[PDB]
RNA sequence: AUAAGGGAAGUCGGCAAAAUAGAUCCGUAACUUCGGGAAAAGGAUUGGCUCUAAGGGUUGGGCACGUUGCGGCGUGCGGUUAACAACCAACUUAGAACUGGUACGGACAGGGGGAAUCUGACUGUCUAAUUAAAACAUAGCAUU
RNA sequence: UACCUGGUUGAUUCUGCCAGUAGUCAUAUGCUUGUCUCAAAGAUUAAGCCAUGCAUGUCUAAGUAUAAGCAAUUAUACAGCGAAACUGCGAAUGGCUCAUUAAAUCAGUUAUCGUUUAUUUGAUAGUUACAUGGAUAACCGUGGUAAUUCUAGAGCUAAUACAUGCUGAAAAUCCCGACUUCGGAAGGGAUGUAUUUAUUAGAUUAAAAACCAAUGCCCUUCGGGGCUUUCUGGUGAUUCAUAAUAACUUCUCGAAUCGCACGGCCUUGCGCCGGCGAUGGUUCAUUCAAAUUUCUGCCCUAUCAACUUUCGACGGCUGGGUAUUGGCCAGCCGUGGUGACAACGGGUAACGGAGGGUUAGGGCUCGACCCCGGAGAAGGAGCCUGAGAAACGGCUACUACA
RNA sequence: ACUGGCUGGGCUGGGCCUUUCCUUCUGGAGAACCGCAUGCCGGUGUGUCGGGGAACCAGGACUUUUACUCUGAACAAAUUAGAUCGCUUAAAGAAGGCCUAUGCUUGAAUACAUUAGCAUGGAAUAAUAGAAUAGGACG
């Protein structure tokens, strides 16, 4: 994503419990221990993108470098709207079966998910999302992977 | 009383919902308590499950911890100087979480004098009104103190200037309405430059 | 609904209790305890409905007040006490001991045991972790917690309990080739040997078993209960859980009847 | 100029007088030549004091040579300050706290409204010194 | 049991409807009525109004007995049974009804790494003392009002009611250091648990060296050859479990309680030790749960085609409040969200489901009602106690009846 | 009713060669085919012997994506279909039976729901993706 500045707000943005003002300098491989950027692994065969570990953005809702755990259903869909800030709308299509006439009909539903600044998402792309705790009035899913374009 | 349910809202399609049931014992809310700087005054409240919470109405002192050094001393709060959310919080001198305040620096300076055998922030030498020396009752202490001073290092100039006046900047990191205590830490480093630039401009 | 429930309606009681639909409107409603309400064995049902020692409700509690019957070596005095799998019931005055174990039809049955076998138990382990002060501990399937266990013991295994001092004496790992008994599902009461196990990340792993007659069946991991490697430690009931089909059952039924008479 | 209680019971007839009135924010019917009716009807706010926020102008920008009394030009380039620093200047708009004998367009200035009938389409004109109207004119139409 | 017949014409073959035929755990009514097994029943119109009676209380050997209580007569503190009254628990379960309600309730299926939990079950907490201090009920006696399960002032006495309160241990860790020969040391303080903030540990899972700075050491010929190395749990996944340091708090808990047995030691002192139960108590686990939450699924109507943001309608951030998440609420900043795959609105003689009736197969129709979930107690709002209530056989106020 | 045979004719399935056959590494235990010497009536336990891992188990990596069908798991009692037992028969009920017993013994099965969700085998039918400005594959 494209973000002009990291600190552009009333308060100071920082990861909680990451101490940044130490007199002695010690170099360590651990992410959060030494005083450098913290990140985790979601699991379920999902790989951390390179942009997350080396980026400077601060986000408390991103599945990477954030305080949200992913558990529950995993769904797929196509994005139809990307005109909010860090939020997208996906469309899911399926077929309902009418027993009397022995044939199906088309139906669809709309879903809202949170998109992290690590990914770059455009209209008409397929994405994979995972369930999380309620983050808003109508946001209960988080973007995990962006499939390659044709 | 106050309720925090979502029944009274409007659905995401714009439709208006209908009445479902009367208000429940849960989903309630309570009147906010506005903490102020003054003599101590605290009320008890009986919450869910038989537990208790502590409403703080007026406070004047609390714990503040120095990050780099690692000491925690109790001191008093002089006044509120900045609040990222609302200006009326600053003017009223009412304190909540993430409020920048000013605290007395006397307890922290004294510990530095004992731990390190060097003076910290003394420009009264021009007046020399309160200059005084007490004979140090040992000689092994210089070996111990000079080792500490040469190892840990020196304070940065930004924090040293505040010690001359005797006032230090801090941020409240507790929730006085919930726990009834005002606690925080001394802010320093890059975070100091952000607030100092914002405070006077 | 403004608090917790305290009544149980007949026709809603667990099916495996074998309760007649007439003669009353309510059911014993087992009290809270170590075992789940859905799958438990209330003491009144065992004493009155299976052993038929007590005629009715009034005389069932007369026996209990005399502290004649005890479970796991400690006397219990409430008629609706939830008993469960592997529990040992001892009546000293009459002089026999019982162990609660499923048959091949998915219900509890009476099973005599010898006095020598009535002094130990075994249970599945639920969790292992560090407690207060750094002391390790584990909890079994019947809410027994024991401190300072063997570090080799992990979750899903089974441990032999002294039942007199409450100390672990030997254990069995959970792996292929073990002998297990099912505790939940439609395959309730079957006995088989674990063939291989397949795991799915995100929960609900499954295990494949094999019967003595080369039959095959599968179940979730939460319903498999290892009871031995070979020659199971406890004494299995008659039939050993082989699950004969309906065709063989009527053939055996008439064969047994004519052979006896 | 003012009047207790009543409020057109006075009179050919509400003649005279009273009531409404500035600005900001809500709300607004039948009918219609779709332009209107409309300021329809009908509601709320308004002082003093101490504060907060928003709406502008000017001058400065890195090296490498040559001219000149710390510099003005000749240029040869490169870069787009993740927009900084100093100075200057009037008013218009929005929001919060406190305060009073609940008062505040404090004098002046300043629309009463609604349901219908008869008649001329409208703006315009005439009996100076008793009649300003339904009378005259008008665009449109037709005839010689 | 996969079934048909009468009726348009002077007569005929068709489309086509009217009538006939059978069932109903589907209601009413008329005539008639001997026996055996089973027994539904003020739902439809009025969730309209109610005289009178009942429907919720509770004691063991084990909380408090000076009943001018009874009974015995082993108890000169009490000792058997035991009214009354204080204290503890329950009264939030049952039972009734279908008024509201059209993605709302509900069904099958997921999550709580987003929370509370009386009780039950299993573990678990070393910091005057041979026993601390004031009240009150029952009771005696003196009164008021036409009136109620209304209550006044005076005199006694209890606690498992209310309120105080006692390092009985060491070691180890971290600070200050009286005092030198400069290389360690006299002795001084803190250190259970709960509460609040800041900081640290919580390892990896293929291998061989060579340098700088400089120190536990073994062997030793004093030239030195050198240096093997002790722990670390769990999940698909975390700042998880747990531990250490500096401080904090109108601030907790760590037993001044009760019953049976009658025992063992010698320094024989009204000395010391000792069993089994009852009732409590901090944290973790379990049980009965509760609150939110993922996916898909409801009748007719277009003479309902555009809807939402006055005064939150969609999203970002800092806080407030709640048992916890959340536009649930307060400030500041963006301009979004649903729709012909039927949004929004209007109708329902509409509580949802398991299921009932009728049958070749495919279907049509009903479900107030014994089982599960939700809501209500004449209409609206507010609240106390408590683990749990927005309770009505609990309280406060208005409107309508009385 | 039992048993064997047919170069018996069929049905279902599993192995090889035809240009195709079936991903891969680590570890576990261990066979088959092999010889080594010790012993019986041309085969064999020999042994912490070794050339050696069919198959199996556990762990890691790679594999176009949907619909469809098969088999599993999980899911309520009552109801519907349905097995057993002469309540004097029956609608029901879940009981009962045996010589005589101061005793023994049994039953309270099974199928269906069906939309959505979770796994497994099959690969026809109907869609979908890939190397063309090579931005392609391999060592």
């Amino acid at each position: 994503a494209t973000e002009l500045t990291v600190q552009s707000e009333r308060a100071f943005l920082k990861q909680p419990h990451i101490f940044l003002n130490s007199k002695v300098k010690v170099k360590s491989t651990r992410p959060g221990k030494g005083g450098r950027r913290w990140y985790k692994d979601v699991g379920l065969g999902f790989k951390t993108p390179k942009t997350a570990i080396e980026g400077h953005y601060i986000d408390k809702k991103c599945p990477f470098t954030g305080m949200v755990s992913i558990r529950g259903r995993i769904l797929t869909g196509r994005v139809v709207s990307t005109k909010m800030h860090r939020t997208i709308i996906i469309r899911r299509e399926y077929l309902h079966y009418i027993p009397k006439y022995n044939r199906y009909e088309k139906r669809h539903k709309n879903l809202a998910a949170h998109v992290s600044p690590a990914f770059r998402v455009e209209e008409g792309d397929m994405v994979v999302v995972g369930q999380c705790r309620p983050l808003s009035k109508t946001v209960r899913f988080n973007v995990l992977r962006v499939l390659p374009r044709t | 009383g106050i309720s925090r349910d979502s029944r009274h809202k409007r659905s995401h399609t714009g439709a208006k919902r209908a009445f479902y049931r009367k208000k429940r014992a849960f989903e309630l809310g309570r009147q906010p308590a506005n903490t102020r700087i003054g003599p101590k005054r605290i009320h008890i409240v009986r919450t869910r499950g038989g537990n208790h919470k502590y409403r703080a109405l007026r406070l004047d002192s609390g714990n503040f911890a120095w990050g780099s050094e690692g000491c925690t001393r109790k001191t008093r709060i002089i006044g509120v100087v900045y609040h990222p959310s609302n200006n009326e919080l600053v003017r009223t001198n009412t304190l909540t979480k993430s409020a920048v305040v000013q605290i007395d620096a006397a307890p922290f300076r004294q510990w530095y004098e004992a731990h390190y055998g060097q003076p910290l922030g003394r420009r009264r030498q021009q007046k020399q009104g309160q200059v005084v020396e007490e004979v140090k009752k040992s000689k092994s202490v210089e070996k111990k103190q000079a080792a500490r001073f040469a190892a840990h290092g020196k304070v940065d100039p930004a924090l040293e200037k505040q010690f001359e006046a005797g006032r230090l900047y801090a941020i409240i990191s507790s929730r006085p309405g919930q726990s009834g205590r005002a606690d925080g830490y001394i802010l320093e480093g890059e975070e100091l430059a952000f607030y100092q630039r914002k405070l006077h401009k | 609904a403004r608090g917790p429930k305290k009544h149980q309606k007949r026709l809603s009681a667990p099916s495996h209790w074998l309760l007649d639909k007439l003669s009353g409107a309510y059911a014993p409603r087992p009290s809270t305890g170590p075992h789940k309400l859905r799958d438990c064995m209330p003491l009144i049902v065992f004493v009155r409905n299976r052993l038929k020692y007590a005629l009715n409700y009034r005389e069932t509690k007369a026996i209990m007040m005399q502290r004649l019957v005890k479970v796991d070596g400690k006397v219990r005095t409430d008629i609706t006490y939830p008993a469960g799998f592997m529990d040992v019931i001892t009546i000293e005055k009459t002089g026999e001991n019982f162990r609660l174990i499923y048959d091949t039809k998915g219900r509890f049955t009476v099973h005599r045991i010898t006095d020598e076998e009535a002094k130990y138990k075994l249970g599945k382990v639920k969790r292992v972790q560090l407690g207060r002060g750094g002391v390790p501990f584990l909890v079994t399937h019947d809410a027994r917690t024991i401190r300072y266990p063997d570090p080799l013991i992990k979750v899903n295994d089974t441990v032999k309990i002294d039942l007199e001092t409450g100390k672990i004496t030997d254990f069995i790992k959970f792996d292929t080739g073990a002998l297990a008994m099912i505790t939940g599902g439609r395959n309730m009461g079957r006995v088989g040997v674990i063939t291989h196990r397949e795991r799915h990340d995100g929960g609900f792993g499954i295990v494949h078993l094999k019967d003595a007659l080369d039959n095959t069946f599968a179940t979730r991991e939460s319903n498999v209960f290892v009871i031995g490697s070979e020659k199971p430690w406890i004494s299995l009931p008659k039939g050993k859980g082989v699950k004969l089909t309906i065709a063989e059952e009527r053939d055996q039924r008439r064969a047994r009847a004519l052979a006896a008479a």
